[PDB]
């Protein structure tokens, strides 16, 4: 019954404020310790703070003392963390973590995105990896210059899922993403099969439907 | 910590591993809130017997001290749970005065203490000299000496060891499955009240 | 009150169950039920406590189960050992225990043995005495259930019937008498008298007179 | 505030191997209020172990918690191919007041496969706005540890090139790199020569793949 | 071993008193519950009193509430059972049983692993009563006896020529008559041929009271 829905991903400027809600179902809200962890790409969980609906005495990490303020609504049942001063660095995936008192088990939200920058969201252009002439042989695109995360890659609408391997972005120097999406095919249908990339942006509203030949 | 709290009622209606009930483990609540509607409200209870509060009423209550009491037993045994009742498990593992003020909530844990083949970690007190007063807690391991000879620590013909263990396989009766026990005792004496509802 | 069937038979090797049914503060609301095993003249054994658990050294073909308010002891493989009195026994909302009728157990195969009758007149020292007893002994009969009636000529004899509990002997058959007591003018006014011993649907009739 | 310390920073270990996580408090912490999260890459945490031992909904018993005071256990009886990844220790309670452990990433031990190695001169359009990447591709290879060298005209490279490595593959345990040389249209067309240099284990020598700017 | 022995039975008038007394051994009568229980002679068993180790809890069946009172001696190891206002339904063979584990109702819970042989109380009117020892004269074998009539208490004792005559001797048990008096009669079957040649003597002994009566037995 309990159930931890939070707001979705979010994209700020360096220097503004974000406020993301969660809202919970199954009325052990007020009786609950709600927390919020944060966890930067390619780095741990890290816990902000936390509150109780009942008394509205939010505590708070040292890291996170100055910026961060953790409200509670008791009438809907919604959380909520507002961070001001955004930067570059507090990019990063926000939990909302609950623990009702009457358990010791944990109730999570499903994350919330918040990319901060202000390299304007961005389509990507897609360029070929083209397989090289000279038993099996390697093919992709090249996803670069978009913004923000993510963007998806599939190869024939889905048709062709074996062998695929879609890397994980790269921010750039210039604030733009890139990624690589290859595959590995038999050199015998070089020249028979179809090969093609289907990146979808969905921030920019961008679907490019690219085809991968040989040279 | 001297500024309003949650009671952890956590720690002992969901923790992973009860007591067994000769050794019943007992939390002292004190200076918080709790939130009875998420327990009265609550249909995974099979037993929710109050004596001198009313269940519904958790809330609009305040008291000294709640304690609570938590153990396994088997299921015919809930029902020594009472006050006035008389069983091996009220005779000699834990007995409610007949002035208990408080409630006694149980609920089928087949799912959580038995195993194929048995689990016996649980056990209980077969025998004591004498009844247990209310709220006596008896974890003597002696081997008792009913014969003759002097029994020198080891179980033999007359030399009986005190506890034994349940027996719980995932077939059992219901009767005869394990069953986690919690005794609310709600305290109202001339302290300040502490343990409040909201 | 705790009910138990007041008998119950059964072959060998077969398996015959006794009851045991109590109220709702006995046997049905504790299940502290025990059963015992009593043999002629012995104190009782312990063979069953908390409906299904026995002693040490009991024989495993004893089972107990309880269903509401009636327990069940169930004897497998009926040994001829096994022939005894079953007791149940049970705690009580009042702090006692309380014991139940009693369940004669027999197992069956024996031979039927037909009784051996000798009729007694009265002696002429007790005559003398003012005082007749007609003495009827009834020996080597099994089993030790026999019915005993008195004539005096062909019509039936009311009262001075005093007659034993049948009980057995040392080569393990039955034994019972039964006394007619009589004045002497009683004796010699019929022409006879009559002790028909009945024991398993046949008579024996043994007759003595005052002349002959 | 209360520490907690996970260890080992990385265990290597083998399909059905058991594997023993260690997580340390500064303090003592209630038993009741420790909890262990399994976290695969691109997915949210996965809550393992809730009150020290309990398992949560869908758990397979090979996982199991134990400890108490500040020593705490996660043991793993049996490796399966879907349990390496990454795992949390967490100190909560009924008050605002949380920590987690750094966490222990959990990967395979090394059976031996080399990388099988591509070039990809950059595309034409590309080369019309004025950038030029060039993407050297090592597939399906293991142990992750791998070397990745740019030679323009043999001319060692640094500073242009970036990396990217997929997670561990669920069917063959094997990684997969892509590296990334970024070159201004002018500077790319100064040179001819453009290679990549590959050292890994799974290589007698260090392989290179090659290409002449303007050859088809 | 355990061991529970009772002593102190015998007979009684009717309204009279009488005392038991079970005698425990082998273990630590100091912390364990001792029980009574009667048995009615060819009948089923009926609980009657308990104790506690220290005899702070005391119960009794309503059949003998306020008529019987127990009590205890730890150190003597010994219990008590107090007897009177006696009825004829108090006559019984009366038992002293505990459990194996200490526990006022341990009993109960675990069952009466030990009793006592127990010790019988007769509740009659009764002084004692000489017996009247009629012959019963023979009419190949042949079968006499001789009637022992009208006696009390249990038991008689008959022999045949001072013992020596044991083959085909049977002593039959005896009737507790309507008057309250027991009946019985020992008969021997013996060859026919030997009616005139051998002589037979039937041998009664009434300890009670002092009755020994030889009365010999031959053909009319
Ligand atoms: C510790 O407590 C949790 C949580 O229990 C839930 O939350 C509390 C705040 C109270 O409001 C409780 O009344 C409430 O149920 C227990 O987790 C829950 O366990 C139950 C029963 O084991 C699960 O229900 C089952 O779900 C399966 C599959 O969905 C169904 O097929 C069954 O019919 C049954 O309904 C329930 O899903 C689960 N909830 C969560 C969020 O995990 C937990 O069992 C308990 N542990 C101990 C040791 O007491």
């Amino acid at each position: 019954e309990v159930q931890l829905v939070q707001s979705g991903a979010e994209v700020k400027k360096p220097g503004s404020s974000v406020k993301v809600s969660c809202k919970a179902s199954g009325g052990t809200f007020s009786s609950s310790v709600i927390s919020w962890v944060r966890q930067a790409p390619g780095q741990g969980l890290e816990w902000m703070g936390g509150i109780i609906p009942l008394f509205g005495s939010a505590n708070y990490a040292q890291k996170f003392q100055g910026r961060v303020t953790i409200t509670a609504d008791e009438s809907t049942s919604t959380a909520y963390m507002e961070m001001t001063s955004l930067r570059s660095e507090d990019t990063a995936v926000y939990y909302c973590a609950k623990v009702s008192q009457w358990a010791l088990i944990l109730f999570w939200g499903q994350g919330t995105l918040v990319t901060v920058s202000s390299a304007s969201t961005k389509g990507p252009s897609v360029f070929p990896l083209a397989p090289s002439s000279k038993g099996t042989a390697a093919l992709g695109c090249l996803v670069k210059d978009y913004f923000p995360e993510p963007v998806t890659v599939s190869w024939n609408s889905g048709a062709l899922t074996s062998g695929v391997h879609t890397f994980p972005a790269v921010l750039q120097s210039s604030g733009l993403y890139s990624l690589s999406s290859v595959v590995t095919v038999p050199s015998s249908s070089l020249g028979t099969q179809t090969y093609i990339c289907n990146v979808n942006h969905k921030p920019s509203n961008t679907k490019v439907d690219k085809k991968v030949e040989p040279k | 910590h001297h500024h309003t709290n949650l009671c952890p009622f956590g720690e002992v209606f969901n923790a992973t591993r009860f007591a067994s009930v000769y050794a019943w483990n007992r939390k002292r609540i004190s200076n918080c809130v709790a939130d009875y509607s998420v327990l009265y409200n609550s249909a995974s209870f099979s037993t929710f017997k109050c004596y001198g509060v009313s269940p519904t009423k958790l809330n609009d209550l305040c008291f000294t001290n709640v304690y609570a009491d938590s153990f396994v037993i088997r299921g015919d045994e809930v029902r020594q749970i009472a006050p006035g009742q008389t069983g091996k498990i009220a005779d000699y593992n834990y007995k409610l005065p007949d002035d208990f003020t408080g409630c006694v909530i149980a609920w089928n844990s087949n799912n959580l203490d038995s195993k194929v083949g048995g689990n016996y970690n649980y056990r209980y007190r077969l025998f004591r000299k004498s009844n247990l007063k209310p709220f006596e807690r008896d974890i003597s391991t002696e081997i008792y000496q009913a014969g003759s000879k002097p029994c020198n620590g080891v179980e033999g013909f007359n030399c009986y060891f005190p506890l034994q263990s349940y027996g719980f396989q995932p077939t059992n009766g219901v009767g005869y499955q394990p069953y986690r026990v919690v005794v609310l005792s709600f305290e109202l004496l001339h302290a300040p009240a502490t343990v409040c509802g909201k | 009150v705790v009910t138990q069937p007041a008998s119950v038979s059964g072959s060998p090797g077969q398996s015959i169950t006794i009851s045991c049914t109590g109220t709702s503060s006995d046997v049905g609301g504790y299940n502290y039920v025990s059963w015992y095993q009593q043999y002629p003249g012995k104190a009782p054994k312990v063979i069953i406590f908390e409906v299904g658990n026995r002693p040490s050294g009991v024989s495993n073909r004893f089972s107990g189960s309880k269903s509401g308010n009636t327990a069940s002891l169930t004897i497998s493989g009926l040994q001829a050992e096994d022939e005894a009195d079953y007791y149940c026994s049970s705690y009580t909302s009042t702090s006692t225990g309380v014991f139940g009728t009693g369940t004669k157990v027999t197992v069956l195969g024996q031979p039927k043995a037909n009784p051996t009758v000798t009729l007694f007149p009265p002696s002429s020292e007790e005559l003398q005495a003012n005082k007749a007893t007609l003495v009827c002994l009834i020996s080597d009969f099994y089993p030790g259930a026999v019915t005993v009636a008195w004539k005096a000529d062909s019509s039936p004899v009311k009262a001075g019937v005093e007659t034993t509990t049948p009980s057995k002997q040392s080569n393990n058959k039955y034994a019972a008498s039964s006394y007619l007591s009589l004045t002497p003018e009683q004796w010699k006014s019929h022409r006879s008298y009559s002790c028909q011993v009945t024991h398993e649907g046949s008579t024996v009739e043994k007759t003595v007179a005052p002349t002959e | 505030a209360i520490r907690m310390t996970q260890s080992p920073g990385t265990l290597s270990l083998s399909p059905g191997e058991r594997a023993t996580l260690s997580c340390r408090a500064s303090q003592s912490v209630s038993s009741s209020y420790l909890a262990w999260y399994q976290q695969k890459p691109g997915q949210a945490p996965r809550l393992l172990i809730y009150g020290a031992s309990s398992r949560a909904t869908g758990i397979p018993d090979r996982f199991s918690g134990s400890g108490s005071g500040t020593d705490f256990t996660l043991t793993i009886s049996r490796l399966e191919p879907e349990d390496f990844a990454v795992y949390y220790c967490q100190q909560y309670g009924t008050s605002p007041s949380w920590t987690f452990g750094q966490g222990t990433k959990v990967e395979i031990k090394r059976t031996v496969a080399a990388p099988s190695v591509f070039i990809f001169p950059p595309s034409d359009e590309q080369l019309k706005s004025g950038t030029a990447s060039v993407v050297c591709l090592l597939n399906n290879f293991y142990p992750r540890e791998a070397k990745v060298q740019w030679k323009v005209d043999n001319a060692l490279q640094s500073g242009n090139s970036q990396e990217s490595v997929t997670e561990q593959d669920s069917k063959d345990s094997t990684y997969s790199l892509s590296s990334t040389l970024t070159l201004s249209k002018a500077d790319y067309e100064k040179h001819k020569v453009y290679a990549c240099e590959v050292t890994h284990q799974g290589l007698s020598s260090p392989v290179t793949k090659s290409f002449n700017r303007g050859e088809c | 071993e355990v061991q529970l022995l009772e002593s102190g039975g015998g007979l009684v008038q009717p309204g009279r008193s009488l005392r038991l007394s079970c005698a425990a051994s082998g273990f630590t009568f100091d912390d364990y519950a001792i029980h009574w229980v009667r048995q009615v002679p060819g009948k089923g068993l009926e609980w009657v009193s308990g104790i506690s180790w220290n005899s702070d809890t005391i119960d009794y069946a309503d059949s003998v509430k306020g008529r019987f009172t127990i009590s205890r001696d730890n150190a003597e190891n010994s219990l008590y059972l107090q007897m009177n206002s006696l009825r004829g339904e108090d006559t019984a063979l009366y038992y002293c049983a505990k459990s194996s584990f200490p526990g006022y109702s341990s009993g109960w819970y675990y069952g009466l692993d030990v009793w006592g042989q127990g010790t019988t109380v007769t509740v009659s009117s009764a002084s004692t009563k000489g017996p009247s020892v009629f012959p019963l004269a023979p009419s190949g074998t042949a079968a006499l006896g001789c009637l022992v009539k009208d006696y009390f208490p249990e038991p008689v004792t008959v022999s045949w020529n001072s013992g020596a005559l044991t083959s085909g001797v049977h002593t039959f048990p005896a009737v507790l008559q309507s008057s309250g008096l027991y009946s019985l009669s020992s008969v021997v079957t013996v060859p026919s041929s030997s009616l005139g040649t051998q002589t037979y003597i039937c041998n009664v002994n009434h300890k009670p009271s002092n009755t020994k009566v030889d009365k010999r037995v031959e053909p009319k």
